[PDB]
């Protein structure tokens, strides 16, 4: 696994069991689950008020409030509509599905409900691409606190739509592993002379968000996605929301994943080194 | 674990080392009167199988040795009832392998010499001999009923699975 | 904090993996790793691997079984399996989440303490408990008796796939001197039961014989009060008791069917008589129970005989206790008895009382003690911390203070 | 380039250093002890010597009657160089039960350290011993480039399976 | 520490347990 | 001469014939009957030992004193009867070791034994602090103790030992070998006090030291790994102890195993300075260690050392000069295991003939509680 | 009171003794120049190996002959050191490796790569026993 | 060139009876076991298990056939042949640290067991209390001592010691010996006398040992030197410095030649020419047409020699110091080798003795 | 007596404490 996926299997697993056994007419079963995403994701499916026969799957979010002020809610009006209820106490978002009443393809609602997490995350990609398409310049950059101490930038302009990562490595030698990382990106247009183009910069922000409360440190880094109007059009924007919004656990995942490997180099040399000494013993 | 012969009354006669138990048969042998539903050759058939399956057995007193033999032909009798195609060749084939010559306590093996005690005299001998045919012919005989299916004449699947293993990991052929 | 523990059981079959506070593990799949054939190799091939189901037919993949008899076997396969465990399944952001991983009873120092580095340094994770299966067991089976008692003082049978032990337990810690193993387990089961199939059925495809093997263990076999009685129920009524079980052929997808019947009972006999399958062993369950019993302290033997806990998936016959519980009370007073018969004053002493347990929770026994441990405030207390782990060193994942 | 007549004067060295015998406390009854780190005799220490390649690279040798203890300034031309070094060293030194002779810390200011002492010299053959320890200073800076190079193919890959789907 | 263990299991048995030829 | 001498342990009977220079015999202070019906109804010592699995068994001596002297008496029955001695105890005399602090309840009812229920023409009952110090060639000295039990001390100026100088120290062998098994629970192997107590013993005598420099001893142990060595266990598996083999040990000189007091060296210390300025110099240079836990290797070192460093700074008061001047005297002969009966055999012998010595069964018929004669 | 020590002031314990420092001189600067200028490079070496400063314990004294013989050692070449090594005597060569293994203690300028050198050929002439007296020395450069 | 392996640990020590049928040696623990040679084959006859800790020095006095054995345990035994059993008995060193050699005077009256403590101690047997004693020689020694060897008049006696020289003392006991007559090494040989101290500055002494006729000491040291003094020529010093690893053992083999033998794991002659006042290398003893070719080292290690490790002990078989025809080496290889010196003449032509 | 004799037994430890021709 390279790429990161974007739907959640605890979600769909679920749903797709229990709507298998709905279809065949079996028994409602009882359904409690309380699990997480990446992002500090907690979801919660459930019976509400012990009623088997529905299904509610609610999510929650700490930043959803920001979300929400970016048409998250009129996008999760769409694509759920009747089964998107109010949402369950503690939770944002809550889909309701009726075991009793379900559609003929089944699949096309569990690939949706799996999804719930991302959709989330495409209210503030989808403003800021059409700003850049209608060449509304000028507009206010949005700012998101998907973890406690990182932030996403998003701004609109003339051509170009640019999203800064300020991401933070909390073992040293993280950093010195990332930098690596992202030193490539810095190369990359060799493969596509259309590829997003990325920036990068250690301790201190780059020029565009000056100010604006920085965070400089030691052990932060700023990661810019240059994306153009190839990227942004509506033919290509779900898959570019897709990849750019999982990067940054992308290159966490890999960088531990190549530690992991060090070490399967380092119990293969240490072994070869007993060999040696296990020689000079005498019998 | 495995099961013995509870029919050890206080006045058995025994032939070498094994108890000669009465049996209801109609074939003619050295085999005591029996007035009643139940015997040895029953007793085998009951507990077959069960005790094939057992590797190990304490030999609790000379009834169990007559009733292990028994359950050793058993094994016999099914080996060559699985080729047959008829309840009535099975009964050629149990008459057969009655009149066939085995060994007995003594003999190149009848591979428990080391249980069993040897037939000494000229009087045990020759009575052994026939008390272990008139056992083949009369457990022959009964199996026959039991193996064989009511539809077709062919051996029951539910005896022939049992042809492959052994009692003891010991056997007469 | 607010986002609550990853829990991990890895047994020799099946491992077990979800979030604390669930009832049961979110996932059970196969304890392999299939990979490369071919391994000098360069690009990524280390991240070409699958895992579980989709990986037990890999078609130009090996599939390995890291963990054999309970106990890691290959660190670098291990290694990669939790890198999936963690992103593919739990989705944890694993530096955000305290960890539970289980070990088996007799792991010891340079193995525990080998699998808490690889999780510390590749993972990053914040906190992480090593916890012994004696207890979780023990703990799961209070949702039993409860107005009864609740201690940590009992004999356990874990009986999954690899090995079955008894381990004798006393108010927290285990006696490593008096466990006894005994080599019948759920594959030994399903081995034999799929030997008695080619020897009576056919129609069955030869590669679906082990998977018919355990569908007809798994789905139907139940411990009988007597052996011929059963037998004879059989050959008495035989369509009443014979049922019938059609599957489809993999390949051609048409249907093939087989009798069940003589390997519904046999199969989990084994565990109360190992010779049927065993060369090397003959020794009954019941008879290794009492033994190990006996083998512990005087004073520790009566709440070890009442509180016999079973755990593991090959516990789960129906009335696999109750037989379990006579064979004890069987055994154990005819001891006794030549303790009467054999004495005059010291005749009598007191009526040993054995109770087998039976409870709902019984597959999910370690895992979900485990899931209870973790949705505690004391957990995080006895947990290690990563900074612990890095300032006084590895050291300290070689234990946990007995609470309570 | 300069390896070759540096390693071939520290084996000569520790040719002299490994001369031990077994010895018997004189400060504490029926006790032994490797001279070398507990020092509490000061007639049974020889003269520390090091031998240097250049300012970064060089060994300190310590000898005493019945332990040596070599230890090692390795080559670290960078920081991603200095942190598998120490990601190595550590690695080594956790599993220094199984290295009889490798030392639980290294002496301050150096990376790895050996503490062999004549109970290793007993039952293991001592030229054997220094061609292992030649060996090993030889294939650890192998395995270094081999993981400094592994690191980058395959950031390499990583950056492009990205960037070749956008 | 036990207690949470214990205090536990018995809240969820207030709810979670809301859902002779043998011998002698 | 006809005599005999008896060192009943706790453990192990020793007893011979005054000028012996072994033990004649050797065998556990056992007492075992039988729980079901050549077995007799009672088993003494080596019949007794050999048959355990089969018989309820009991030690009448408890930490060297007796506790039972029903069981006392079948023992003293065997030592005499014909399976090992094979004397007329009427026709004999016979000297025994007085148990350190013993209440003198006990000290009598052996003599009321010895005269009414043997016979003995001659009896004596020699100190087991002092017999402990003619084998080295002793009168005036202190005698440090550490058997299973307990540790005692005392000091005996020109053979009798005052009451009042015997102190203990509530940690010896089982206390020790109790700790090693906590020690390696924190290492993270499961033992049983109870059920591993045999195992874990062994383990303590074969790799257990006193250390002489903790702080050094320590840098070792978390800095090197030559203390780690491999042990097998009888069921197979093998274990690591490391740093647990002197920190076991420590307990006699440490609170370790939350015990109250100061610990062998400190307690040693504290003794001899409450003694007579003149006894003190003469206690200090006739220092005498006897029994089982003597035997950790540094043991003697560590002793001279801490009486060195409380006397530098708890004798001479911030003072280094006066120290030099510190004569002092640990002797710890080889054979510290046994010499109780080697110190009575020889005093047995070259008294034997001698009249005031053996307190007689003339003497005891007359009775007046006449049964030490200071 | 654990901290404070007994084992100081055992009178068994061994001591030193160096009676042999009744001052101190070194490799005299002028007569070493004289051959370092000239170019007899055999002449510098047979030098700098006079009168070493092996008694006196002022430390300085050792630095400054230190310096003088390594001059000498800098100052040659790898091609004629083999000819600089085979004049001295055996005890000549024995005191070169001394000196060497002090050199090494203070590397810059690639001052390092020829004492490496001059090791190798000092080790040809005294064998691994001219490494062994520098570690056995009580008393050295 | 006769080796043989009688273990794989070392041999710690090891010493012979008077006819040179049984060997006594410690298999590098607390025991000492004894071979006897049948035909071709050595077969072990004895166990002396009495020391609680490793064994470091046994000496065999030929006439009396009584071993002594020392050991770090701090004890020493003298061993008695009772029927078919070694029985021993202990002796009373009182000695506070490891003993470390042990050596039999020539007139088996005495014998000088080694101390770890600053001390030699001298135990003669009190002939009334059927007991051991023994007295102390302490000043002016500040080290561990570390080999022994008796002048042949059972008095002088030559020590080597970490504390950096080789000494001869008077050990005169007059409650069991005539005076001494003087000798060149002096007239005044009260107990206790030192009669000569070496000048050396550094280095440690391994093995020490007299002249045939007792006029002259020879010892090895730590610094890869070998050493001779004649009291002839007023105690003058001789000095050779080693080209190779230190030297262990050494023995006189003739008035005027030496074996020894160390860490290179092969034995060595030196000659002392008694004119010129100085040392010379007789060269190597034990030299590997066959093995000069391909001698392939069946992997299971490459090296030559008697040895596969240290030699740590060599003793002279017969001719004694004065003529020595066969002389014998134990090593930390666990090998006891023997060779014999025409044999070693006839191989190696260009090799000259005296 | 005893201490006649035993203090010659001791001696023999606690010693730890003509020529002209
Ligand atoms: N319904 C069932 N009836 C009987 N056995 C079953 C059933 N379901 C699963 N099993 C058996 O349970 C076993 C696996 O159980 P589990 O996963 O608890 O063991 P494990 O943890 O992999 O191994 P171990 O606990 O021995 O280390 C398999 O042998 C499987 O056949
Ligand atoms: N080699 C050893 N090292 C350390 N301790 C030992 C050793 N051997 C035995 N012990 C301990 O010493 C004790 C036995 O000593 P001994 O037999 O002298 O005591 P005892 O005579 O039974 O009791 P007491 O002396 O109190 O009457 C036991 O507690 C045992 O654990
Ligand atoms: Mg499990
Ligand atoms: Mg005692």
């Amino acid at each position: 696994m390279i790429l990161l996926e974007v739907n959640n299997r605890i979600i769909e697993e679920t749903l797709a069991l229990k709507f298998e056994n709905a279809a065949a007419g079996n028994k409602p079963e009882a359904v409690e689950v309380t699990f997480a995403d990446f992002d500090g994701v907690l979801y919660h499916i459930s019976n509400p008020n012990g009623d088997k026969t529905k299904v509610m799957v609610s999510i929650s979010l700490k930043f959803y409030k920001e979300l929400q002020a970016h048409g998250a809610d009129e996008l999760l009006k769409r694509v759920y509509g009747s089964f998107l209820v109010n949402p369950e106490s503690g939770y944002n978002v809550s889909l309701l599905y009726d075991l009793e009443n379900l559609p003929a393809s089944k699949d096309s609602i569990v690939h949706q409900a799996g999804m719930l997490k991302r959709n989330c995350f495409a209210s503030v990609f989808e403003k800021y691409f059409q700003f850049q398409e209608e060449g509304k310049e000028g507009e206010n950059r949005a700012v998101i606190h998907y973890r406690d101490d990182e932030t996403m930038y998003v701004e609109s302009k003339k051509d170009r739509v640019t999203v800064v990562f300020s991401t933070v490595f909390k073992d040293d030698d993280d950093v010195v592993i990332g930098k690596v990382f992202m030193q490539e990106f810095k190369e990359g247009r060799r493969a596509s002379h259309t590829a997003p183009q990325v920036l990068f910069s250690h301790r201190e922000p780059p020029l565009e968000l000056k100010d604006t409360d920085a965070a400089v440190g030691d052990n932060i880094g700023y990661i810019t996605f240059v994306l153009f109007p190839r990227h942004t059009n509506a033919s290509a924007r779900d898959n570019t929301i897709n990849l750019i919004h999982t990067f940054r656990d992308y290159l966490h995942y890999h960088i531990k994943c190549s530690k992991a490997y060090i070490h399967t180099r380092m119990r293969a040399k240490t072994s070869d080194f007993l060999k040696v000494l296990n020689r000079a013993r005498p019998d | 674990p495995a099961y013995h012969s509870s029919l050890m009354d206080p006045d058995t006669k025994l032939i070498g080392n094994m108890a000669l138990l009465p049996i209801r048969s109609q074939f003619k042998g050295p085999a005591p009167r029996e007035t009643k539903d139940t015997d040895i050759v029953d007793e085998a058939i009951y507990y077959f199988k069960a005790n094939v399956f057992f590797k190990n057995y304490e030999i609790k007193n000379e009834a169990d040795r007559t009733l292990i033999y028994i359950t050793l032909y058993i094994s016999e009798c099914l080996k060559k009832l699985q080729k047959c195609n008829s309840k009535s060749q099975g009964e050629k084939e149990m008459y057969t392998l009655g009149i066939t010559n085995f060994p007995i306590p003594g003999e190149p093996g009848f591979p428990l010499n080391a249980i069993y005690a040897k037939p000494a005299n000229k009087q045990e001998d020759e009575v052994m001999r026939a008390y272990l045919q008139q056992l083949r012919q009369e457990t022959g005989l009964r199996l026959c009923e039991k193996v064989f299916d009511p539809q077709n004449d062919k051996p029951s699947k539910w005896w022939t699975c049992f042809v492959k293993r052994q009692f003891m990991n010991k056997s007469l052929s | 904090g607010r986002l609550p523990a990853c829990v991990v059981d890895c047994g020799t079959g099946y491992t077990k993996l979800g979030y604390a506070g669930n009832t049961e593990p979110q996932f059970i799949i196969p304890s392999c790793i299939a990979i490369k054939e071919s391994a000098v190799m360069k690009g990524v091939d280390d991240l070409d691997f699958f895992i579980g189901d989709e990986a037990i037919e890999k078609p130009t993949y090996a599939t390995k079984w890291p963990i054999r008899h309970g106990i890691v076997e290959d660190w670098d396969l291990m290694e990669r399996f939790m890198e999936q465990v963690i992103f593919k399944y739990l989705r944890a952001e694993p530096e955000d989440h305290y960890f539970l991983l289980t070990e088996p009873p007799l792991n010891t120092p340079e193995n525990r303490e080998y699998t808490a580095e690889i999780m510390f340094e590749s993972f990053n994770v914040p906190g992480l408990y090593i916890a012994v299966q004696a207890v979780l067991a023990l703990a799961a089976s209070w949702t039993s008796r409860q107005v009864g008692e609740r201690t940590l003082t009992g004999t356990v049978i874990d009986s999954g796939d690899g090995v079955t032990h008894v381990i004798p337990v006393a108010e927290g810690y285990v006696i490593g001197s008096c466990i006894k193993h005994i080599p019948i387990a759920g594959r030994d089961i399903t081995y034999f039961i799929q030997q008695l199939l080619r020897d009576r059925e056919v129609g069955i495809p030869p590669e679906q014989s082990l998977e018919t093997a355990k569908a007809v263990k798994e789905r139907y076999s139940y411990v009988c009060p007597d052996l011929v009685k059963e037998f004879n129920k059989y050959d008495t009524d035989g369509s009443k008791w014979i049922k019938q079980y059609t599957g489809i052929n993999a390949i051609s997808k048409k249907e093939f069917s087989i009798d069940v019947g003589y390997e519904r009972f046999l199969g989990p006999e084994i565990f109360f008589h190992p010779e049927f399958a065993n060369p090397d062993f003959t020794q009954p369950i019941s008879e290794v129970v009492d033994e190990v019993i006996q083998n512990c302290p005087i004073d520790v033997r009566r709440p070890l005989y009442k509180n016999i806990v079973l755990s593991g998936g090959s516990t789960m016959f129906r009335d696999f206790g109750r037989r379990l519980q006579r064979d004890l009370k069987r055994t154990v007073d005819a001891r006794l008895k030549l303790s009467e018969e054999l004495s005059g004053g010291r005749l009598k002493p007191k009526p040993i009382d054995v109770q087998v347990i039976t409870h709902h929770m019984q597959r999910y026994a370690v895992w979900f003690g485990g899931s209870m441990l973790a949705s505690t405030p004391e957990f995080y207390q006895v947990c290690h911390t990563k900074k612990d782990y890095e300032e006084i060193g590895p050291s300290i994942c070689r234990h946990n203070p007995v609470f309570g | 380039a300069t390896l070759r007549p540096y390693l071939s004067a520290v084996r000569a060295t520790l040719q002299a250093a490994l001369c031990l015998e077994n010895f018997s406390s004189q400060v504490v009854e029926r006790h032994n002890k490797p001279e070398v780190e507990v020092r509490s005799s000061k007639e049974l220490l020889l003269q520390p010597v090091t031998i240097s390649r250049n300012e970064k690279e060089k060994v300190l040798i310590e000898g005493s009657i019945n332990s040596v203890r070599v230890s090692i300034a390795v080559k670290q031309a960078d920081e991603i160089e200095k942190i598998l070094c120490h990601k190595f060293m550590r690695f080594m030194m956790m599993r220094a039960e199984n290295f009889f002779i490798l030392r639980r810390k290294p002496v301050e200011g150096y990376d790895i350290s050996f503490l062999i002492t004549n109970f290793h010299t007993e039952q293991m053959y001592k030229h054997k011993l220094v061609d292992f320890v030649i060996h090993f200073m030889e294939e650890i800076d192998k395995e270094i480039s081999e993981m400094k190079l592994s690191v980058n193919a395959r950031a390499r890959i990583v950056a492009e399976e990205f960037l070749k789907n956008f | 520490p036990t207690s949470g263990i214990v205090g536990a299991l018995m809240e969820v048995m207030q709810k979670r347990s809301k859902a002779d030829e043998w011998e002698d | 001469r006809k005599v005999v001498v008896c060192d009943n342990g706790t453990g192990f009977v020793k007893c011979g014939y005054a000028g012996s220079n072994f033990p004649e015999h050797i065998f556990p202070a056992l007492v075992g009957r039988p729980i079901i019906r050549e077995i007799k109804d009672l088993m003494v010592g080596d019949e007794a030992s050999e048959l355990r699995s089969m018989l309820e068994v009991n030690y009448p001596m408890e930490n060297g004193i007796v506790r039972n002297w029903d069981d006392m008496k079948h023992l003293w029955d065997y030592t005499f009867g014909p399976e090992k001695l094979n004397i007329d105890t009427r026709n004999c005399k016979i000297l025994l070791t007085e148990p350190p602090m013993n209440p003198t309840k006990n000290r009598e009812k052996i003599v009321e034994v010895m005269f009414e229920t043997y016979q003995f023409s001659g009896v004596y009952v020699a100190i087991q602090a002092v017999l402990t110090l003619y084998a080295q060639g002793l009168l005036t000295g202190v005698v440090v103790d550490s058997g299973d039990g307990v540790t005692h001390i005392c000091p005996v100026y020109e053979g009798f030992s005052l009451p009042h100088l015997t102190r203990r120290l509530d940690i010896a062998g089982r206390d020790i070998t109790r700790y090693l098994i906590k020690l390696l629970l924190l290492r993270g192997y499961a033992f049983n006090h109870s059920a591993d107590f045999e195992t874990v013993r062994m383990i303590k005598e074969k790799l257990c030291y006193v250390g002489y420099n903790i702080e050094q001893e320590q840098k070792l142990a978390l800095e090197t790994t030559v203390l780690v060595e491999s042990y097998t266990l009888p069921d197979g598996r093998i274990i690591k102890v490391g740093g647990e083999r002197f920190e076991a040990p420590e307990a006699l000189f440490q609170h370790l195993i939350n015990v109250e007091g100061v610990g062998v060296a400190e307690l040693l210390f504290n003794t001899i300075q409450a003694a007579d300025i003149d006894t003190r110099s003469e206690f200090y240079k006739h220092i005498v260690l006897s029994g089982g836990s003597t035997m950790y290797p540094g043991l003697p070192s560590r002793l001279e050392r801490e009486l060195k460093q409380l006397y530098l700074e708890r004798v001479l008061k911030g003072d280094v000069e006066k120290l030099s001047k510190f004569k002092i005297r640990i002797e710890d002969p080889p054979r510290r295991k046994h010499m109780v009966f080697l110190g009575g055999a020889v005093l047995a012998d070259i008294m034997k003939d001698k009249d005031n010595f053996w307190m007689t069964r003339q003497e005891y018929q007359e009775k007046g509680v006449r049964v030490l004669e200071k | 009171f654990r901290k404070v020590d007994v084992d100081e002031y055992d009178e068994n314990k061994f001591v030193d003794e160096e009676d042999g420092g009744d001052g101190q001189a070194g490799p005299d600067e002028g007569e070493v120049d004289s051959c370092l200028r000239q170019g007899n490079m055999t002449a510098a070496l047979q030098a700098a190996l006079k009168n070493p400063p092996i008694n006196t314990k002022s430390q300085a004294v050792k630095d400054r002959a230190g310096s003088i013989v390594l001059k000498v050692l800098i100052s040659f070449k790898a091609n004629d050191i083999e000819k600089a090594v085979q004049s001295l005597d055996k005890n000549g060569v024995d005191l070169l490796m001394k000196y060497i293994y002090k050199g090494f203690e203070s590397p810059s300028d690639n001052s390092s790569a020829m004492l490496l050198q001059w090791h190798e050929k000092a080790l040809a002439a005294g064998g691994v026993g001219s490494i062994v007296r520098v570690l056995t020395a009580r008393k050295t450069v | 060139m006769a080796y043989h392996s009688f273990l794989v640990e070392p041999i710690s020590c090891h010493a012979w009876n008077k006819d040179r049928t049984q060997i006594a040696i410690c298999p590098n623990n607390h025991e000492v076991h004894i071979y006897e040679k049948s035909g071709a084959k050595w077969t072990k006859v004895h166990e002396l298990k009495e020391h609680n800790g490793q064994v470091t020095g046994i000496d065999w006095a030929p006439e009396s056939n009584r071993i002594v054995t020392c050991g770090t345990d701090r004890n020493a035994y003298v061993w008695t042949l009772k029927g078919r059993t070694w029985k021993p008995t202990l002796v009373i060193l009182r000695i506070n640290r490891a003993a470390r050699c042990v050596r039999w005077a020539p007139n088996e009256n005495k014998f000088a067991v080694g101390s770890g403590s600053r001390v030699i101690s001298i135990c003669y047997f009190e002939q009334e209390n059927d007991w051991w004693v023994c007295k102390h020689i302490k000043k002016p020694i500040r080290s561990t001592v570390l080999s022994l060897d008796w002048h042949p008049n059972n008095v002088l006696l030559a020590a080597g010691s970490c504390d950096f020289k080789c000494r001869i003392f008077s050990a005169y006991i007059k409650e069991v010996e005539e005076r001494p007559a003087p000798t060149p090494w002096g007239s005044k040989m009260p107990f206790g006398e030192l009669m000569f101290e070496s000048s050396s500055s550094c280095g440690w002494v391994h093995g020490v040992c007299f002249s045939a006729s007792g006029s002259r000491v020879a010892w090895v040291s730590h610094d890869s030197t070998v050493c001779l003094a004649d009291a002839d020529k007023k105690m003058a010093v001789a000095t050779l410095a080693s080209e190779t690893l230190p030297l262990l053992a050494l023995t006189f083999i003739t008035d005027n030649s030496l074996v020894a033998a160390g860490h290179d794991c092969f034995p060595v002659l030196f000659t002392y020419d008694a004119a010129a006042g100085m040392l010379s290398f007789g060269g190597r003893l034990d030299v590997p047409a066959r093995e000069r070719f391909q001698n392939l080292d069946k992997k299971a290690a490459g090296l030559d020699s008697l040895h596969k490790n240290s030699v740590s002990q060599i003793s002279v078989l017969s001719g004694g110091k004065a003529k020595c025809s066969q002389f014998c080496t134990t090593g930390m290889d666990g090998g006891m080798s023997i060779w014999d010196v025409k044999s070693l003449e006839s191989a190696l032509k260009d090799l000259k003795i005296k």
